């Protein structure tokens, strides 16, 4: 028992630690702490590694160790913090964070690490106040500078952008030479000009943390089925996501499992989150084959071998580098086919995924090096939504002319609704527009619709007319709040109108409801250019979050548009979202990374959408959603031809109408929406994957 | 559930 044994050690042990060895580094550190048990600098060091290899319960008692020995240990109480957090108990990282400040006020990192419980909890005002506290006090701090750049991107915050961008490359590109993980996140990598190499690199660097995850559990590779005779030639399909819930992911493919063919494929939904009481994880527990709840596993081991058990074929990444993931699970390799698909707009850049599910449009093969994986093509596009079996009752609409002698709009006053039919045919007298199958009913302003119009006006939540139950779309969530979030299809008609949102009756309105994040200064530069040269049009945006709103308005007025140039609206429930884009006359798509979810959301109502695809795959989603509908006129090659693209749909009343009816149309003549067309696609997609395996053959592009 | 304006 000696204090410079044990000193000798455990710079050894930083040492190996250091080269990138962390199973030896635990060796040392522990010969240090048998030789001097007091040594704080050890169980700090000792703990930081076991924090790495996800053993928390045991990293915890070291920093408790090291702050007893030594109560000065600010870097001892942040750390802590940090495996507090880990282990979901934000309660008590906050205390350690506070606790660490208070010791010692200049100590950046407990900032920096107080400033990313605030940006987890939504709270990006209190994340931007202390990361910049944080660098303050540390200027050469890359975690707490790339985590502020973010909490900037969310709230449109462009101050010095082109050079913050410069200085985010910069940060990457000396990480990625000087061997330390990077401080830009996968997912935040498609919003910054880094190289599709970095952006790649990225990846595969968060991919290699779940690889110490999983070296510790010392697991032997699984044998892997190498024919279908246990399954009854049944390929064997395993969807693994943390978004089997009220979550995008399932709002895009909830119908999915239900619709694959049992007598050739055999479905396994893994669950990574608890039963949130949704209709939506009802519907995928009640169609897959069999459902499996990993979140009451949560060893990656135990949950591993149970895919394995179950005898899976393709197992497919759902999550990618999103809340709730666990690579882990791909990482341990218990099917002989890996693929992502549909929840992660980017590359693992992982060993252990072999497939990336897309399409030519979304990721053609030359830019097929920002991918690790191979690609694996959809015939039309990788993208699919729910919307024909969510929000059915936007199949039809009908308008009320309440200008009456002037224009009859598709868009200042909408009904919607599964028994529309029914009350229009209660009506006395209703035009029906023949539109150059289909039809767009018109309700003259008759004392009918004076009723109508004067619900909304005096702000009520619904009316009876002839029986039949006529809802303000504002109050859905009254009337029935499954309806609102699309659990259910509403079973009232539903009234729309732009007075509701304070949209001018007599303009273009031009949306997009993305969260703001998707926005950059050229974006907003290319839509000030086409609010400009169509004078009365307006910006329909979303307060997405709120404290973005008086940032964009600001950059505006500095482009030279008045205040009411651009209408800001509240985020709402999925089925008033979908429902109120039949108000706008046009979409502006986000070229630095597209609407997704929001763009099947936009196309489902007839709304035309005008996108500039970009390089990355999150840059190209719209342009492939896009071409599956059948409108490659709103696909533009550069900025010019986006701008006069929007300029004509504003200016053009005819060719509006036109492009507005093909998208009407189109929305369900064409592929984009059919769910069981894009189920058989897959599968198609899937048996080639595994006709490719069988013949004994590694992974390789699927492009026929 | 008031409008912002009046139809
Ligand atoms: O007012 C709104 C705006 C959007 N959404 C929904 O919020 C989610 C946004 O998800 P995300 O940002 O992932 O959109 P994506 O990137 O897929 O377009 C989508 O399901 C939208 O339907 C909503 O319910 N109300």
């Amino acid at each position: 028992m000696c204090p410079t044994h044990a000193d000798s050690l455990n710079n050894l042990a930083n040492i190996k630690r250091e080269q990138g060895n962390i199973e030896e580094a635990v060796r040392l550190y522990r010969k240090a702490l048998e030789v001097f048990p007091e040594f704080a600098a050890a169980h700090s060091n000792l703990a930081s590694v076991l924090q790495q290899q996800g053993k928390l319960q045991e990293a915890l008692m070291h920093y408790k160790e090291a702050i007893r020995i030594s109560p000065t240990f600010a870097d001892a109480y942040s750390n802590m913090g940090n495996t507090l957090k880990e282990m979901q108990d934000v309660q008590g990282a906050l205390q350690c964070y506070t606790r660490a400040i208070q010791i010692n006020p200049a100590f950046a990192d407990a900032h920096s690490n107080l400033a990313s419980i605030h940006k987890d909890s939504g709270n990006i005002p209190e994340a931007i106040a202390s990361y910049r506290t944080a660098l303050k006090l540390k200027p050469d701090f890359p975690d707490a500078y790339c985590n502020l750049a973010h909490c900037l991107q969310i709230v449109c915050d462009w101050t010095d952008y082109d050079e913050r961008m410069k200085k985010l490359v910069s940060i990457v590109a000396d990480q990625l030479e000087k061997n330390r993980l990077p401080s830009v996140h996968p997912h935040h990598s498609m919003l910054y000009p880094l190289s599709h190499g970095f952006r790649k690199a990225i990846a595969e660097r968060h991919g290699n943390l779940c690889l110490d995850k999983i070296n510790v559990l010392h697991k032997p590779p699984y044998e892997h089925p190498k024919d279908l005779k246990l399954s009854d030639g049944r390929l064997r399909v395993g969807y693994v996501s943390s978004d089997f819930g009220n979550h995008p992911t399932s709002h895009l493919m909830q119908s999915i499992p239900g619709m694959h063919n049992p007598d050739k494929f055999e479905v396994f939904c893994y669950a990574l989150s608890p039963d949130d009481g949704t209709n939506f994880r009802v519907k995928v527990m009640a169609e897959a084959n069999h459902f499996i709840d990993l979140s009451q596993i949560p060893c990656n081991g135990k949950a591993a071998d149970r895919i394995h058990q179950d005898g899976i074929h393709i197992l497919v990444n759902m999550n990618g580098y999103t809340k709730g993931a666990r690579n882990e699970l791909f990482a341990l390799r218990p099917a002989p086919i890996q693929a992502m698909w549909l929840g992660y707009p980017g590359t693992s850049g992982a060993l252990f995924m072999d497939y990336i599910i897309t399409d030519q449009e979304t990721s053609p093969a030359e830019v097929a090096e920002q991918y690790s994986e191979k690609l694996a093509y959809m015939p039309h596009t990788f993208f699919i939504g729910d919307h024909a079996n969510m929000f059915p009752h936007l199949k039809k609409k009908a308008v009320i002319d309440f200008k009456s002698n002037g224009h009859i709009y598709d868009n200042r006053i909408v009904l919607n609704g599964i028994d529309l039919k029914a009350f229009l045919d209660s009506l006395p007298d209703v035009k029906i527009v023949k539109m150059k199958a289909l039809n767009m009913p018109v309700i003259p302003m008759n004392t009918i619709a004076e009723a109508v119009i004067e619900m909304i006006n005096r702000g009520q939540i619904q009316i009876t007319i002839n029986g039949f139950s006529i809802s303000n779309g504002l109050a859905t969530t009254q009337i029935n709040n499954k309806a609102a979030t699309g659990e259910e299809v509403p079973r009232t008609i539903i009234v729309t109108t732009r007075s509701q949102y304070g949209l001018p009756e007599d303009a273009i309105v031009y949306c997009n409801f993305n969260q703001l994040y998707k926005i950059d200064p050229s974006t907003l530069q290319m839509w000030a250019n086409i609010l400009k040269r169509v004078p009365n049009s307006v910006l329909w945006l979303l307060r997405f979050p709120a404290v973005g709103e008086p940032n964009i308005q600001q950059y505006a007025q500095n482009m030279g548009l008045p205040q009411n140039r651009i209408i800001f609206s509240p985020v709402a429930p999925k089925e008033e979202h979908v429902r109120r884009g039949q108000l706008a006359d046009v979409c502006l798509d986000t070229p630095l990374c597209n609407g997704h979810t929001t763009g099947m959301d936009v196309l489902w109502a007839g709304t035309p959408m005008v996108t500039m695809p970009g390089e990355t795959l999150a840059s190209r989603v719209a342009a492939s959603q896009l071409t599956c509908l059948g409108c490659l006129e709103l696909i533009a090659k550069n900025r010019q031809e986006y701008e006069d693209i929007a300029v004509k749909l504003g200016t053009d009343l005819e060719y509006l109408k036109k492009v507005r009816g093909k998208v009407w149309k189109q929305r369900i003549s064409s592929p984009l929406f059919n769910t069981k067309q894009y189920t058989m696609e897959l599968e198609r997609l899937y048996l080639q994957m595994w006709e490719h395996y069988a013949a004994g053959n590694k992974p390789d592009h699927m492009i026929k | 559930f008031m409008p912002k304006y009046s139809i």
